[PDB]
């Protein structure tokens, strides 16, 4: 899927993603951009706003987690159907999230890299991020 | 449907794009031709190499078209009637490539404007270009 | 964007479902119950069993608003505002669910309109249902 | 995936099914409600008006083999995914068919049959068709 150029681009990159901020920008773009996915997360408490979604702590906390999925995913791109495997049975089996919303967790992800590394996010080093995202979006529905 | 504050904020956004609307036009289209390869079977008497002089040309077309969008948000049926004909009529765009040009304008926007696109306008941002993609694939004309 | 001839087609259409749009809206909501079950869990404290005559109400709700949506082709989203409200404010139903909806709605006209479920007016009922999806789903107001 | 009863059911209805009309009259009706599909028929002639494309005989002679393969799933709802390898290649290497669209037949198929049928298309053998068309687009998607 990737080319080992591609796997070294994607790797070189995430070595310098902030993993205690990162996941936390995507979930809460997530939830502002795309606002039914607000109904999932409604243990969270106050979403009513974009200043409020994106300071909730337990929406940063999530994030983290999320994050840290897609990092375990980086490191075994050649299985992505067996490390998500437990995680596609709770998004179906608990919640039922419809797997259209997990390839928009992957765009949005793509353009908070964008927005965080600049021109140094460039079209070849896009190009590689959308197969892992897309990749994890597959391994995920089920 | 866009709000009135959805309408303030794409406003202020494209106006801070200003005169780099072009190389944001050319760089969205080479994104989209590298990451979403079967776009470029709609292109194919163009060359699409990295830093084509007809990308450039088209990128500038496609970013003063949603200048225009943008102009006439409240119309934009009557004012991107011609490019609907051309998009849903003539070349028959399947409606999925409209979300991957859109993707890819967000993330030349989100690299190039980091300052400009906070949550709110992001959010913003991709209702406009959902709104200007259902009237290029419709036909009503 | 709907065409004059997408108009004058969901208005005779429409027109002859009649004094039947309460029992096919609760036929076409039973087809959604059944073919895709994660649509019940937007009603918990609903009887969604056969025959329920909540399903019933509702499916007769759910037509009357059509039937309005109809009146106000042009002006859809001033007409659907409070119902805007509900469903993307209130209850955030995921727009995929409307399109589920919306194919179990043609499957119930095709199935007791057969003389007028035409491919031309198949074509206009569908783009109708995905605009008035589209203004429910959105946050406007 | 589907109940034995269910497994009895679309088969006693497809066994009432004109397989030289309905295929037609569903691929007809995808090039009608969803134009864009137009696109990957250019060759097929005269597809301008919805008159044109539902007496068009390219049209009605392709819908017969469409409808044939979607007969041969039925025979091998177990195993769709082989039945229908050779022809998920061609959709994607030769086309590029969004797998989108695979979905969009699918339902215009089980609109046609309720067309066809009326009040014998009863809920519970709806919901058995949409299992098995949402079978046929997951092995057609390459
Ligand atoms: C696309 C990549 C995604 C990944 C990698 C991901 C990963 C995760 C992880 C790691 C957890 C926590 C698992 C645990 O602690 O046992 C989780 C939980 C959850 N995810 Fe996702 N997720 C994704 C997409 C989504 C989407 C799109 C939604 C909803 C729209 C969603 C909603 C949830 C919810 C509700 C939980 C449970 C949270 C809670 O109970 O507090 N996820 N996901
Ligand atoms: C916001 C979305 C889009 C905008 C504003 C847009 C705008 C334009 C404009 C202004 C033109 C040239 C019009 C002219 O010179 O007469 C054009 C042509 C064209 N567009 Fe688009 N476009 C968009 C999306 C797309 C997408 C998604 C595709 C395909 C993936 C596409 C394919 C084409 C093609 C093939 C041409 C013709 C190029 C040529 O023949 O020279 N467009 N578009
Ligand atoms: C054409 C599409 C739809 C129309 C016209 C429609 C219309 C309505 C109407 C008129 C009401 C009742 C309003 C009231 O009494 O205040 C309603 C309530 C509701 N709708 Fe929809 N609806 C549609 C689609 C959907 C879909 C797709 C879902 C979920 C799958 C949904 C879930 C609900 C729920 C949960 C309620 C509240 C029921 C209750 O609390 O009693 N609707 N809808
Ligand atoms: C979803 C179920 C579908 C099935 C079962 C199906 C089946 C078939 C079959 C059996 C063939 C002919 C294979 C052969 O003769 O070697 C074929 C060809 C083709 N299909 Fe499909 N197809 C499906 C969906 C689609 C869709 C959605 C499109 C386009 C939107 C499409 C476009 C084509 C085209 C262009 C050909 C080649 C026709 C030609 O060259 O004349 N198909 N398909």
């Amino acid at each position: 899927h990737l080319t080992p150029e591609e796997k070294s681009a994607v790797t070189a990159l995430w070595g310098k993603v902030n993993v205690d901020e990162v996941g936390g920008e995507a979930l809460g773009r997530l939830l502002v951009v795309y606002p039914w996915t607000q109904r999932f997360f409604e243990s969270f408490g106050d979403l009513s706003t974009p200043d409020a979604v994106m300071g909730n702590p337990k929406v940063k906390a999530h994030g983290k987690k999320v994050l840290g999925a897609f990092s375990d995913g980086l490191a075994h791109l050649d299985n992505l159907k067996g490390t998500f495997a437990t995680l596609s049975e709770l998004h179906c089996d608990k919640l039922h999230v419809d797997p259209e919303n997990f390839r928009l967790l992957g765009n949005v992800l793509v353009c908070v890299l964008a927005h965080h590394f600049g021109k140094e996010f460039t079209p070849p080093v896009q190009a590689a991020y959308q197969k892992v995202v897309a990749g994890v979006a597959n391994a995920l529905a089920h | 449907v866009l709000s009135p504050a959805d309408k303030t904020n794409v406003k202020a956004a494209w106006g801070k794009v200003g005169a780099h609307a072009g190389e944001y036009g050319a760089e969205a289209l080479e994104r989209m031709f590298l990451s979403f390869p079967t776009t470029k079977t709609y292109f194919p008497h163009f060359d699409l190499s990295h830093g084509s002089a007809q990308v450039k040309g088209h990128g500038k077309k496609v970013a003063d078209a949603l200048t225009n969008a943008v102009a006439h948000v409240d119309d934009m049926p009557n004012a991107l009637s011609a490019l609907s004909d051309l998009h849903a009529h003539k070349l028959r765009v399947d409606p999925v490539n409209f979300k991957l040009l859109s993707h890819c304008l967000l993330v030349t926007l989100a690299a190039h404007l980091p300052a400009e696109f906070t949550p709110a306008v992001h959010a913003s941002l991709d209702k406009f270009l959902a709104s200007v993609s259902t009237v290029l694939t419709s036909k009503y004309r």
